[PDB]
């Protein structure tokens, strides 16, 4: 993975983004809106049934009483939920309140987290974006096409905007999470390596991504406002807000609405402003981790009988412009024949990456044909070709550093190997030849070394 | 024609902890039909035989 | 069963520790062996 | 995702319930309904996709508290996996919105109970064992549309309030027989009245005879004992262990039988002390009443 391990699981990327956070914000944070995320995100049972053991109880308990707990026969999965009862940064071990080791939540998420379960007051049913009581009278399917464009634009950004023209500022937002990689010898962005994936599952869990890389800044972004606009999609469609949001708002707010709509979970109206409805794309952020759809009768069928992998073809507006950022292929002259003799182009753009990973996921995993109608494995015997066109790139490589050669004893030697060992600017050692690689980027501390021993 | 049905009871060999008793079905016990270490069994009642 | 009852009794004399665990399994089912056979021992009854 | 299910079992007894109050106690019928308050809202926290089930036992029937039977309930099901026809309420089941649409059914279907209940044909008790005849029905609807994909992993919610009645407790030991097959649980949550044959659910399929001392402490026992989930009950232990035991004796006699006999070739258990036949008209013949009445 180079960059979308933590993509695949939301409840923790939201525990390793909290670590590193202002202590004024989290204290914000600390809402209503939020205890109903940080429990839903989980999994495990015993990670979720702690968050009702510190509603109950007023007073800090002791480790006695956690420890008998699992009775004899629960221990071994004590230690799993041990490190991620410091990833959500909530308990705190005082002491001894009462015993020996008195474990406590923090009071100020407590008291949120009764009025979003038993308790209520006033404010809760005053604010905006967390309730927005408005119902839907808008056509539907004439709104959802909307939401296919504002995923397409991104695509011409990963190419090189073939018609586009937009002045949307998403080409430096992809960048910092290693999806865009700017072209040196010209000016339009292209691809990472770990960007061709993003290509092929097609789920909604990255743009949970893209809205908080604004608050990665940490300079004046606050998430007590992000988190309590984040959760207006989070419920499915039917929850509005018709023009209680324009009385209730400011210019931090106004900012990350526009960016939010860019991305493709809400939909705005004409002037950025009056009534916004959010897109149906949103509905999957909160059903499950991953997702699929998007076509009724798959007329797209590979081959599994020789090696040049016969892609599909004749599908959409979609798989016209993926395949060619994938390595450029060739099309002959009926209905585009993509992927014909397929030798030297795949080895194009592995020259820039090693996106390995990625065609074997876009040659298995396309649109599902092969594992349903037939039954033997769907890649023959290319699993072998492909590890060897990755090594073709290994054959070389592109470093500087510097020699030292010419010593004395053979025992000197092997103190000087522990001193780039420790700093990190070791690359390869020689003890048979007694010669050391040394990058330029600490070759004015390793010189003091030799002088002095 | 048939007379005397056994109408056993269920029974668990414990008080409060099954570790902490010699649990049930084990060496000593009379049951040594299918040994091995379960956690209850039946007992005639004309005989008390687990 | 009179002198075959009386050699574990010789025998766990030793180890105590052991012997309280070995008396509470097989005493309630020879109990009701015995008093089978202690009621034909006193009987002057044909019917 | 994943799906839940939870059948809670309330023993609405007005006649029990109704003398309660007078024996200075905090826990009447109007805190009743808070329980499916507070275990209706914790099983939807976990999961924003589960569904909600209560069954209510009455002295006359078993009505469904949620959905109702009547109009808005009945034909058309107000539950979160239907988006059309009902999104008002079901589109912010993140906090108070459905959750409160799913009690104020339970409200408005126990007005048409509590005024129909004139008690002027004497006295008929609850008739607690046609409670869990509707709840195995009900399961089964929605499992063989769920089957799919999906699985719906559920349990069963059983709340005793009350004694029985002149019912024939045969029929109470047809649905546990009938809940086996499909790999449910049963659970029991007895509050004062005793009875040997809700315990019987809880050892034959694997439940767990809970018993509640005082009435206000019903929140603790009823969220981390009786939990959904069914995950780490094994590993669980908090009530205290089983100290009783009750089963079943004589079928149409007053002994407690443990050697006896049938009547003659039926399933009427007697006794042994029977040379002909009893209650039926079978036969049986003298090749044994002369050996068993002599020792
Ligand atoms: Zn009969």
């Amino acid at each position: 993975s180079r960059g979308l391990n933590r993509v695949h699981l939301q409840c923790r990327n939201l525990q390793e983004f909290l670590g590193g956070l202002s202590p004024g914000v989290l204290d914000r944070l600390y809402g209503h809106p939020a205890t109903c995320l940080a429990v839903f995100r989980e999994l495990p049972s015993l990670a979720k049934n702690w968050v009702m053991r510190m509603l109950f109880l007023e007073q800090p308990l002791p480790q006695a009483a956690v420890a008998l707990w699992v009775k004899k026969e629960f221990s071994k999965a004590q230690e799993e939920s041990t490190g991620l009862l410091s990833g959500l940064r909530i308990w705190h071990t005082q002491l001894l309140p009462g015993g020996l080791q008195g474990l406590i939540l923090n009071p100020i998420f407590r008291q949120n987290l009764r009025i979003a379960l038993l308790g209520g007051g006033k404010a809760w049913s005053d604010d905006t974006s967390q309730l927005g009581p408005d119902k839907h009278a808008r056509d539907v399917p004439s709104l959802d096409k909307y939401a296919e464009e504002r995923w397409e634009v991104v695509l011409h950004f990963m190419v090189g905007s073939p018609s586009a023209a937009v002045s949307q500022d998403l080409a430096q937002l992809l960048s910092q999470a290693g999806l865009m990689k700017s072209t040196e010898p010209g000016e339009p962005p292209c691809i990472t390596s770990a960007g061709f994936q993003f290509l092929l599952l097609d789920t909604p869990a990255q743009l949970w991504y893209f809205m908080l890389q604004y608050l990665q800044t940490a300079q004046s972004r606050g998430m007590d406002l992000v988190e309590i606009l984040s959760f207006l999609f989070q419920l499915s469609f039917s929850t509005l807000g018709k023009d209680y949001s324009v009385e209730g708002m400011s210019d931090s707010l106004l900012n990350f609405l526009q960016h939010l709509r860019e991305f493709g979970l809400v939909f705005q109206r004409k002037r950025k402003s009056r009534r916004y409805y959010p897109t149906r794309l949103a509905i999957n952020l909160s059903s499950g981790v991953s997702g699929a759809g998007g076509t009724v009768h798959q007329p797209g069928f590979i081959v599994v009988e020789t090696n040049y992998r016969l892609y599909a073809y004749t599908e959409s507006e979609l798989q016209i412009a993926l395949i060619a950022l994938f390595s450029e292929m060739l099309y002959r002259f009926p209905n585009m024949v993509v992927a014909q003799v397929t030798r030297e182009s795949v080895q194009q753009a592995i020259a820039s990456g090693i996106t390995a990973q990625q065609i074997i996921h876009f040659l298995r995993t396309r649109a599902h044909p092969v594992m349903l109608k037939q039954t033997p494995v769907l890649p023959p015997t290319i699993t072998d070709q492909i590890r060897l066109w990755e090594l073709e790139r290994d054959r070389l490589r592109f470093t500087e550093g510097v020699l030292y050669n010419q010593f004395l004893s053979q025992v000197d030697f092997e103190l000087l190997l522990a001193h780039a060992r420790e700093l990190g600017v070791l690359v390869f050692e020689n003890s048979a030849k007694r010669l050391m690689v040394v990058t330029p980027a600490g070759h004015s501390d390793v010189k003091r070394f030799w002088k002095r021993q | 024609s048939l007379i005397r049905m056994g109408f056993p009871q269920h029974t668990i060999a414990s008080l409060s902890d099954q570790d902490a008793k010699p649990s049930f079905s084990m060496a000593h016990l009379d049951g040594n039909t299918e040994p091995g270490l379960t956690l209850g069994g039946y007992f005639c009642p004309q005989c008390r035989a687990k | 069963f009179q002198v075959t009852k009386l050699c574990p009794f010789q025998e766990k004399i030793r180890r105590q520790y052991l012997s309280t665990n070995l008396v509470s399994h097989i005493e309630e089912m020879l109990q009701t062996a015995y008093n089978k056979l202690h009621t034909w021992q006193s009987r002057r009854l044909m019917k | 995702d994943e799906l839940n299910l939870l059948v809670i079992v309330v023993d609405a007894n007005p006649i029990w319930w109704g003398k309660q109050a007078l024996k200075e106690s905090q826990f009447t019928l109007s805190k009743c309904i808070d329980a499916v308050m507070v275990l209706g809202n914790s099983h939807l926290f976990m999961n924003r996709s589960n569904k909600l089930a209560v069954i209510a036992s009455h002295i006359q029937e078993s009505r469904f508290l949620y959905p109702g039977k009547n109009g808005r309930l009945g034909d058309f099901f107000g539950d979160p996996g239907n988006p059309p026809e009902f999104n008002p309420s079901g589109s912010k089941d993140g906090k108070y919105e459905l959750l409160t649409s799913a009690n104020e059914v339970i409200v408005e279907e126990i007005k048409d109970l509590m005024t129909k209940s004139d008690i002027k044909g004497q006295h008929t008790e609850t008739l607690l064992a046609g409670s869990l005849a509707k709840a195995l029905c009900y399961i089964h609807r929605m499992n063989k549309e769920v089957k799919d994909n999906q699985e719906m992993k559920s349990r069963i919610l059983v709340i005793k309030a009350a004694e029985d009645s002149a019912l024939q407790y045969m029929n109470f030991m047809n649905v546990i027989f009938a809940a086996q097959k499909q790999n449910i649980l049963i659970d029991a949550c007895v509050l004062d009245s005793d009875s040997g044959l809700l315990q019987q659910a809880c050892d034959i399929t694997g439940g767990l005879y809970l018993k509640v001392p005082q009435m206000p402490s019903l929140l603790q026992y009823l969220l981390w004992v009786f939990l959904p989930d069914q995950d780490q009950r094994s590993q669980l232990i908090l009530p205290p262990p089983v100290h009783v035991d009750y089963r079943a004796a004589c079928f149409c006699h007053r002994n407690l039988i443990e050697i006896g006999y049938v009547c003659s070739v039926c399933l009427s258990i007697f006794c042994n002390f029977s040379p002909i036949c009893t209650t039926c008209e079978t036969a049986f013949k003298i090749s044994l009443p002369p050996v068993l009445k002599a020792k």
